């Protein structure tokens, strides 16, 4: 949880925007900005940002369509070229799309990513 | 901190090898010793620079006499027979303490005054601390 | 795995390169039998009077070209969509768009076929070759053998960010056990377009010494 | 010193319950203790084991004080990694380890661990 | 330079060249050697000079014929040593008869006639009697 | 001799010409059937008004070109690596490296095949021709027939030292029994780009005489 | 053991660097510098020279791999283009790689070389 990765990715506001009485707004630092920069993109849908009209993952335009191998291969293609446009700091390395064992309707996507320029593991969980 | 030049050589020369396993190890490891102490004088004198240029001087001691190798190192083990003799000729730096009186003449020159001329009734040990507290 | 059903070829025409405006789709009746992708690169060999070293320089990487054939039919009892409807839909993708005064950008895709790490084949139609055979006596065609030839025109905001993940502007490096600074600054030249010098690597990290790093420490190498 | 050998003789006996079993096992970091436990082992099932000498200093906290770790957890992954591509017939040595900074003991201190005539310990 | 640990350790020992085994041309060198250490067989096969010098001694007239045979392109050869003493710097007439009486002996005729691989013989020790023989 | 097992084709991509940085490997599923190496040299024939001698000068030696085809498959029960994984790995070798802004340097090698006195074929990919056939109905391809075409780009520090062992700057010569100095200085012209003159050969060795050499002596012929 | 071959290859320090009280450091002369220049290259591995990062025969990166005809043909290829880069004075003429008859694990390489520009045999062993 060091100061070095802040110099590669910068400090920004945390996506749960919780404000504190000391230190002001909680700042998402370097390795944790790039994870939260992916959490903002998957959580907004395109068109509801104000002036940046096409920003956000459109997974809404293909749901309520049946789970087959052709829908799964359309998610991995869509989720790959969208992180390329709106996330320059995180390179994707694998996408795993599969339907859950418990409930058959829901399917769970898992994005594995590395940060660009750096191969430094996170020590433990936090911020 | 000083890291030895005998570390950065390739390991087939045997400087980080076990000591005196082959006979060619010891004449090589004494050849790197004079060119190590010339570089170890250069690493001391940058670390002496807060001491060398302080206005509250208190010491005879100038450029440096510290041994280059740490006491656990294998490079110390080669010259362990004559490390007491080499450290004592390294204590020739007290003979170079006239140079310290030429810096006090330089440091007093910031405030417009030269140092005092050397007299015949000095008692040169007790003369110098008067010249030190003057600065 | 999950199901068993035909994925079919779809060509989506976009008015712009980025893929934001849609101009219409066309799903194929029967899929192509084969898909041929042709790449090409131009190399010019340097001539010199003095030396005789064989060393060819790099000039240009020509874009990819996909070549597929389709068939459309209305003879059979299973299919009833007329071929005038589908050939009008296909020629409107190989067509000069009146909004942008260029042709439209096609995106061929079907199934889990990655076209060398893209889910689609973004490019425009370079040729098109309709071969009508077997008309009815009403002169409605009942068999049509189109041969498409595309050339790759990919978006630029996608290709801007592949260069940044391949050769970034800033690198962080983890040291490991007695690699020197002269050795570690050579490892930066793998991905920094000429590595940082071993002095200018030590100045940027604020090194107190040339060997003043612990093996756990992270160095930073910007250019 | 014999407490290590009482643990190795328990482990090599444990690999006799059924056909396909192997045992990757830790060697003591002290060099005198390693040479004694190599000589005074005296089990009749010695070929089912392999000992990897230094403890790895991985990059997990408590980069400044990385946690000192057994080496055999990394070798079982590269035994599995060389089984995937080059089969079981390929030797699992000379392959890089991922998350380690340094062996906590020096390499030159353990040059007496390899013996071409006696019991040799992997370094 | 650690020679017992696994790695790349260079040695001074010369290993043999890949022999072509020409079957119809292979010589014997029947001459005096200084060592004569071989106790198993009668006539032995050599391949290189560095194999010969370890196997038949050094600094004699028959070595420089082997050393010149391996320079002109020969690759295999046999050596049948004479069991008597190595002669002087010059050959005396009392000693030069001891060579030719050893060439008529059945001790060297049985080693040649029993091996059935050799196709030509030669003595490089006959030019040793070119000085002061009479 | 020692063992009996298939050696397989590997293409190692390097970012630089010398072969120091590695960009990734690709081992072939099945080896190529045939390997075709094509050399070529350009000769221009000199025209002259006066004479009619047929004498063609040397212009340039074009680099070598290796042409191999591969097949990739996923139909069979023995093989399970998908062809999207392998064709993504193969196109990343015929690709513009973002570090050096050129293509990458490939080194094809397999077994004891010397490619005319090199263990590898150093060169870059000039063309590449994927021919997808036999898709699944999931549209995953199950057969792919790539045709590679390389052109030879060899390292320069290797070719600098082949010229020095072929035509060295300094020669030492052993005399043999009554060859004259006029005859021995002609034998230097075999490997000294125009032999040293019989005077300037005698001056360099410090000869007291033009015939003042013993047959055992070693002469030296520098240029 | 003449002065002529010194003029083609120069004098350098002997690789066992043994210093003497007369004549200083023992100098490797012309025909014997080029043999010892091969003994330095095979004995160092790449990366442990200080600033010349890629200097030395990397036979370490393929050992503990099984002896077959594909490893042997990779040694003769590696040992050939490495003497071309780091030994301009010695041209290789044959490589023989075979495993020893005594111990089956070890395999012994034999490099045959001529010096460039000169065809002069060495008379006997020495220096």
């Amino acid at each position: 949880e060091n100061q070095i990765l802040t110099q590669l990715y910068g400090r920004g506001w945390a996506f749960p925007p919780v404000f504190s009485l000391e230190k002001g707004v909680e700042m998402a630092e370097g390795a944790e900005d790039v994870r939260q920069s992916l959490q903002i993109l998957f959580s907004t849908e395109p068109g509801e940002r104000l002036m940046r009209e096409n920003y956000g993952c459109g997974l809404n335009d293909f749901m309520f369509e049946n789970i087959r191998n052709e829908l799964i291969a359309e998610i991995e293609s869509h989720i790959h070229d969208n992180v390329l446009r709106y996330e320059p700091r995180a390179d994707m390395t694998d996408i795993q799309v599969r339907q859950s064992p418990g409930m058959g309707n829901t399917l769970q996507v898992q994005v594995m990513y590395r940060l660009r320029g750096s191969d430094i593991n996170q020590q433990i969980q936090g911020v | 901190s000083y890291y030895p030049v005998s570390d950065t050589l390739p390991p087939c020369y045997g400087l980080q090898h076990s000591l005196s396993e082959s006979e060619h190890l010891l004449p090589l490891h004494q050849f790197m010793l004079p060119f190590e102490q010339l570089l170890a004088c250069g690493c001391q004198q940058i670390a002496m620079l807060p001491r060398l240029l302080a206005f509250q001087r208190e010491g005879y001691e100038v450029w440096g006499d510290q041994w280059p190798f740490k006491s656990g190192s294998v490079n110390d083990d080669a010259h362990q027979d004559y490390a007491p003799a080499l450290k004592d000729l390294l204590g020739q730096i007290a003979l170079d303490s006239d140079h310290e009186l030429d810096i006090i003449n330089y440091l007093l020159g910031y405030f417009g005054t030269q140092r005092a001329p050397r007299t015949f009734t000095t008692q040169l040990d007790d003369f110098r601390a008067v010249q030190q507290g003057y600065l | 795995l999950i199901e068993r059903g035909l994925a079919k070829l779809t060509i989506n025409a976009y008015k712009d390169r980025e893929g934001k405006i849609r101009a219409g789709t066309l799903q194929a009746m029967y899929n192509p039998d084969s898909l041929q992708l042709d790449y090409q690169t131009d190399y010019q060999q340097s001539q010199a009077i003095n030396s005789e070293k064989q060393s060819s320089i790099y000039v240009q990487a020509k874009p990819a070209g996909l070549s597929l054939e389709l068939i459309f039919d209305a003879t059979m009892p299973g299919n009833k969509t007329p071929i005038e409807e589908q050939l009008m839909q296909l020629k409107q993708l190989c067509s000069v768009d009146a909004t942008s005064n260029e042709t439209r950008f096609l995106q061929v895709k079907w199934g889990k076929m990655r076209w060398e790490s893209r889910g689609y084949f973004a490019g425009r139609a370079k040729s098109l070759s309709v071969n009508y055979t077997l008309f009815d006596r009403d002169a409605t065609p009942l068999r049509v053998r189109v041969i498409l030839a595309l050339v790759a025109d990919e978006s630029l905001v996608l290709q801007e960010t592949e260069q940044n993940l391949q050769s970034p502007a800033k690198i962080a490096l983890r040291i490991q056990d007695g690699v020197s600074l002269a050795l570690m600054a050579a490892s930066t030249a793998s991905t920094l377009s000429g590595g940082v010098d071993y002095l200018t690597l030590a100045w940027q990290n604020g090194l107190d010494n040339l060997n003043g790093f612990v093996p756990g420490e992270i160095l930073q190498a910007t250019r | 010193v014999s407490l290590w050998s009482q643990g190795w003789e328990a482990l090599l006996q444990l690999s006799q319950v059924r056909p396909n079993l192997f045992v990757l096992l830790d060697a003591p970091d002290n060099v005198e203790q390693a040479q004694k436990c190599m000589t005074t082992l005296s089990s009749d099932y010695r070929q089912w084991g392999a000992a990897y000498w230094p403890r790895l200093e991985t990059t997990y906290q408590k980069i400044f004080q990385g946690t000192v770790l057994s080496p055999t957890a990394a070798v079982a992954a590269v035994i599995q990694r060389t089984d995937n591509d080059a089969g079981v017939w390929k030797a699992p040595a000379n392959i890089a380890l991922s998350q380690v900074i340094r062996p906590v003991k020096s390499y030159l201190q353990g040059s007496v661990l390899f013996n071409s005539s006696g019991t040799s310990l992997n370094v | 330079m650690e020679r017992l640990q696994p790695g790349v350790t260079l040695t001074e020992s010369i290993i043999t060249m890949g022999q072509q085994e020409i079957p119809s041309a292979v010589p014997v060198f029947i001459g005096y050697t200084v060592r004569y250490p071989e106790q198993s067989e009668a006539s032995v096969r050599i391949d290189s000079l560095a194999e010969y010098t370890s196997l038949f001694g050094d600094d004699h007239v028959m070595m420089f014929a082997v050393r010149h045979y391996f320079d002109n392109g020969g690759q295999q050869a046999f050596v049948l040593p004479l069991k008597d003493n190595m002669p002087s710097v010059e050959m005396t007439t009392a000693e030069a008869e001891n060579l030719i009486a050893a060439l008529r002996s059945a001790t060297v005729s049985e080693a040649i006639g029993g091996h059935s691989q050799i196709t030509l013989i030669l003595v490089p020790d006959m030019a040793r009697l070119n000085d002061s023989d009479i």
